[PDB]
């Protein structure tokens, strides 16, 4: 899921 | 949960200090308006906003608090509100049109190059008329976006998330108490405000099938991030 | 218009005496669509008879009338209902002999979803303790508000709600809540409002899906308020 | 017309 990995940045 | 302790004056100040910036549409002169364009130039904006939204969240006090799942469903469900109220609030000083960025202006004569987009674009414009009429001020404006963000999906946990709201709601009372409201004009305000946002969820969810029907019928190609939060509205 | 010189006291005693009746039903994925449908539109018939004892409304001119109950009309049947299945826990109290689970909704493909959203919001009145003279409050909020901006008739509406605001507050007051618990709680009200606007979107698009797969036969009435919203 | 309409001025 794409928002899960901006979030963790 | 250290947004629990902020002064009335520091959340606004934190809120007013993590706006994210007005951007630029790549509308091109040169390309008459059609269908695939319009709803180009509108998503392709919405895409490069998410980036913007999605750090700005994580300077919304409390939020990083939670865990990374629910984060993920706030935002999944609240993208299109945030977005919406941006539009309606910058929009404000222009009276019958939608400035979805500062090169693109629209009025509602250019929702119908887009079917169904029109009726979309006069609640649009009617909100901006009810912000503009109760002359709605940028701190209020940024305690409703963060709001919209922890209202619109909040399904301990839930209630660290209630504690936060109170405290926005106890920001925004501060907020007209400094304005010099009555007690009786605050609760008043409060409630106009509040009532917005049932507009601006419906809006959304109008906005939403809208997007997911320009998908269906193959009118643009959109980014994964956004056929992402565009399956989160439907699973 | 005397709705405006109305005290708190009045508002309240209007609203709770103008409240509709609670309706009977009269399993397939058809036949419990069926039932839903068949409910709401005998329950419309009251909710207009309703409307026109709201304070305000019956100023509005006949097309405003229109308008605010096309926009509406679901939003007020789910507060209804979510408030009536507030002492039925895990339960969704459509009428005295409907009575369903989340098992029961899982019969109609994209029900279950409606259905475990209108049990968290019964279960958010129940935590929050939701008393009666509040819930007519927020019934009469949905009507005049949810397709107020999409219309000085305005203005009236607009001070028609000040007013309810008020009486909302009064009772909070009168109740012994802190002048902060006050707009707190009026505030969590208000915001379960725009969930309220969510669940009947869900509602209605599904609504618009049973009748384009001809699931159910809807009545003119209904078909009527289904195309007020495409 | 409408029905809406029509049950509103009963
Ligand atoms: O309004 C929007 C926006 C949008 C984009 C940027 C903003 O700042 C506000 C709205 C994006 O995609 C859509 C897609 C649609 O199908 C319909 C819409 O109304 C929109
Ligand atoms: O919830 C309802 C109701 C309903 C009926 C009576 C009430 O008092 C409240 C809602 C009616 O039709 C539907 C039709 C749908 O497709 C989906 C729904 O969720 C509903």
């Amino acid at each position: 899921k794409i928002l899960h990995r901006l979030l963790q940045d | 949960s250290l947004a629990l302790s902020l002064t009335a004056d520091q959340m606004v100040s934190a809120l007013l200090d993590a706006e994210p910036p007005i951007l630029y549409s790549e509308y091109d002169p040169t390309r008459p308006f059609s269908e695939a364009s319009m709803m180009g130039l509108l998503t392709n904006l919405a895409d490069r906003e998410l980036v913007h939204m999605i750090n700005w969240a994580k300077r919304v006090p409390g939020f990083v608090d939670l865990t990374l799942h629910d984060q993920v469903h706030l935002l999944e469900c609240a993208w299109l509100e945030i977005l919406m109220i941006g539009l309606v609030w910058r929009s404000m000083e222009h009276p019958g049109k939608l400035l979805f960025a500062p090169n693109l202006l629209l009025d509602r004569n250019q929702g119908k190059c887009v079917e169904g987009m029109v009726e979309i674009f006069d609640m649009l414009l009617a909100t901006s008329s009810r912000f503009r009429m109760m002359n709605l001020q940028g701190e209020e404006f940024v305690c409703l976006k963060s709001i919209i963000l922890l209202n619109s999906g909040v399904y301990e946990e839930k209630d660290h998330i209630h504690r936060v709201l109170d405290k926005i709601t106890d920001t925004l009372i501060h907020l007209m108490a400094k304005a010099g409201l009555t007690l009786q004009q605050q609760h008043q305000r409060l409630a106009q405000l509040l009532l917005i946002l049932s507009h601006i969820r419906h809006m959304s969810n109008k906005g939403m099938e809208h997007l997911y029907s320009m998908k269906c019928k193959n009118v643009v190609p959109l980014s994964d991030l956004l056929l992402e939060m565009l399956d989160a509205h439907r699973l």
